[PDB]
């Protein structure tokens, strides 16, 4: 098969910047290229095809180039409908392949995540399951790191996260994540904390809880 | 003008098959590749195979090690891709597109069906649980855990609630149920007068709760 | 009715059509050293009604049902026995055949080829696909 390696994974940009997505292919594919957009829910959509050929209804703002294996998307004077995934295709030889996309993300300036830690409720408690939830909110830029100790012991395997997109007011990501632990274990400890690493803050922060207090 | 419009979402068990859909709206197929591409849950793009309609020629991914079977039916300008032996990597969203040129399968995909969300998993519909997450600044929201297909809906004080809300992509768990969290910040100022109320839906199961998030 | 012209051949590409029009016709066509059944028919021509349509005066030199299609259309005719390769098809008014390039080429037309039998200026003429196969 043949492999499309695109680049950068991510970047970020203002509107009215220019852009310049990558696309290499492991062997030649002629100009047999095709680029698409793709917004979060939605199907992709069509911008170029045989490298250099702009789709109908497809703004002039964008623009491809390159042949046999390096190819460009080029974005010129990015516009707010233009922050979206972008994925390039190869259809010179079977099996048809994708580059693994990138994604162009609203630039805006750093923002420190505000922390909360939630303990488990005594709801939840009753059943026999605990979930202890740090928050990380509207921060800038994505990555952050979470890091859960209990009575100061780390852990490892048994949190799980997830991120909203960009907030379409403020530009900015929020993070949950879940400590799961068995009521029993969850009983037998008293400090819960979640240690948070961003670029905006001058160093890790810690927001911790004492079970029963 | 012309549409490609794809069945319904899908709920299937391991080892079963699925056969979706996609029909021709406000035109016909004509002799264009009809093709198939699918996207697993925060992952990329990936090649099935595709359709000749009229000529009936058909190509596949041989990684799908004879699993996929295209066809079409030119009368009724519908293309169908059926999936046997389905596994829980199966679990993506399935779109069919339509060739740019009579180019055979080897094409560009001009026009595109919305997709279709197929979930592979051995767990039964069941509803969610909803927890508080217990409140300058407060934080407090719900937790929406161990529920069975997704989706799940959350809203805030019916809708009147939409200032300072993230409702999270939802996470699959390893006993192989959802869980989602929403949370909003607000005022600490408010939390002894108004009450916060996460209205959640999961249709699926046709369960309804409404839980105040109180004080703890 | 019928289109004098056979559809548009296009270098590096085929054509097929989808269904055959009522008035269709199809040379009975026997294979090397065989011939046609003696007073036989020398055509099998679509034909329908309100509830169906279907292939009169069957060709002569599988199956025991040969089944009808809807009004309006013929489907291809099941092979008969002894036949040639080649089969030629004489084609009516409103006939549409679709192409395709053949596995190796490739066309810078967008969007369908497409070739429809017209009656233009009191003579039959097929419309021209914008096709080039390379």
């Amino acid at each position: 098969d043949i492999q499309m390696t695109q680049s950068p994974s991510t970047l970020s940009a203002s509107v009215g910047d220019r852009v310049t997505i990558t696309c290499r292919a492991s062997q030649s594919i002629s100009s047999w290229l095709a680029w698409y957009q793709q917004k979060p829910g939605k199907a992709p959509k069509l911008l170029i095809y045989k490298a250099s050929s702009l789709e109908s209804g497809v703004p002039s703002r964008f623009s491809g180039s390159g042949s046999g294996t390096e190819f460009t998307l080029t974005i010129s004077s990015l516009q707010p409908d233009d922050f979206a995934t972008y994925y390039c295709q190869q259809y010179n030889i079977y099996p048809i392949t994708f580059g693994g996309g990138t994604k162009v993300e609203i630039k805006r300036t750093v923002a420190a995540p505000s922390v909360f830690i939630f303990p488990p409720s005594d709801e939840q408690l009753k059943s026999g399951t605990a979930s202890v939830v740090c928050l990380l909110n509207n921060f800038y830029p994505r990555e952050a790191k979470v890091q859960w100790k209990v009575d100061n012991a780390l852990q490892s395997g048994n949190s799980q996260e997830s991120v909203t997109e960009q907030d379409s007011k403020d530009s900015t990501y929020s993070l949950s994540s879940t400590l799961t632990l068995s009521k029993a274990d969850y009983e037998k400890h008293k400090v819960y904390a979640c240690e948070v690493t961003h670029q905006g803050l001058s160093s890790p922060v810690t927001k911790s809880f004492n079970r029963g207090e | 003008q012309v549409q490609l419009v794809q069945s319904g979402a899908e709920v299937k068990k391991p080892g079963s098959s699925v056969k979706v859909s996609c029909k021709a709206s406000g035109g016909t197929f004509s002799s264009l590749a009809i093709s198939w591409v699918r996207q697993a849950p925060g992952q990329g793009l990936e090649w099935m195979g595709g359709i000749i309609p009229i000529f009936g020629t058909a190509n596949y991914a041989q990684k799908f090690q004879g699993r996929v079977t295209i066809t079409a039916d030119e009368s009724t300008s519908t293309a169908y891709m059926e999936l046997s032996s389905l596994r829980s990597e199966d679990t993506a969203v399935y779109y069919c597109a339509r060739g740019g040129s009579v180019s055979g399968t080897l094409v560009d995909f001009d026009i595109w069906g919305q997709g279709t969300m197929v979930t592979v998993s051995s767990a039964s519909t069941k509803g969610p649980s909803v927890f508080p997450l217990a409140p300058g600044t407060a934080a407090l929201g719900c937790l929406v855990k161990d529920y069975f297909p997704e989706p799940v809906t959350v809203s805030w004080n019916s809708g009147a609630l939409t200032s300072g809300v993230h409702t999270f992509p939802a996470v699959l768990q390893s006993s192989g149920l959802y869980s989602l969290s929403s949370v909003v910040t607000v005022p600490s100022s408010s939390l002894g007068t108004q009450t916060y109320i996460c209205n959640v839906n999961h249709k699926p199961s046709n369960t309804k709760v409404d839980k105040k998030v109180e004080p703890k | 009715e019928l289109c004098d012209d056979d559809p548009p051949e296009i270098p590096h590409a085929t054509f097929k059509a989808m269904a055959y029009k009522e008035g269709t016709m199809l040379n009975c066509e026997c294979k090397r050293g065989f011939r046609r059944i003696k007073s036989g028919s020398l055509y099998m021509l679509c034909t329908g009604n309100s509830s169906h349509s279907s292939w009169d005066n069957q060709c002569q030199c599988m199956q025991p049902v040969d089944q009808a299609s809807l009004p309006g259309h013929c489907r291809e005719p099941p092979p008969w026995e002894n036949e040639a390769t080649e089969r030629i098809y004489h084609f009516v008014v409103g006939q549409m055949v679709y192409y395709q390039c053949v596995q190796g080429y490739r066309a810078l037309h967008r969007g369908p080829a497409e070739s429809v039998c017209k009656m233009t200026h009191g003579k039959t003429r097929w419309t021209q696909p914008q096709l080039i196969c390379t």
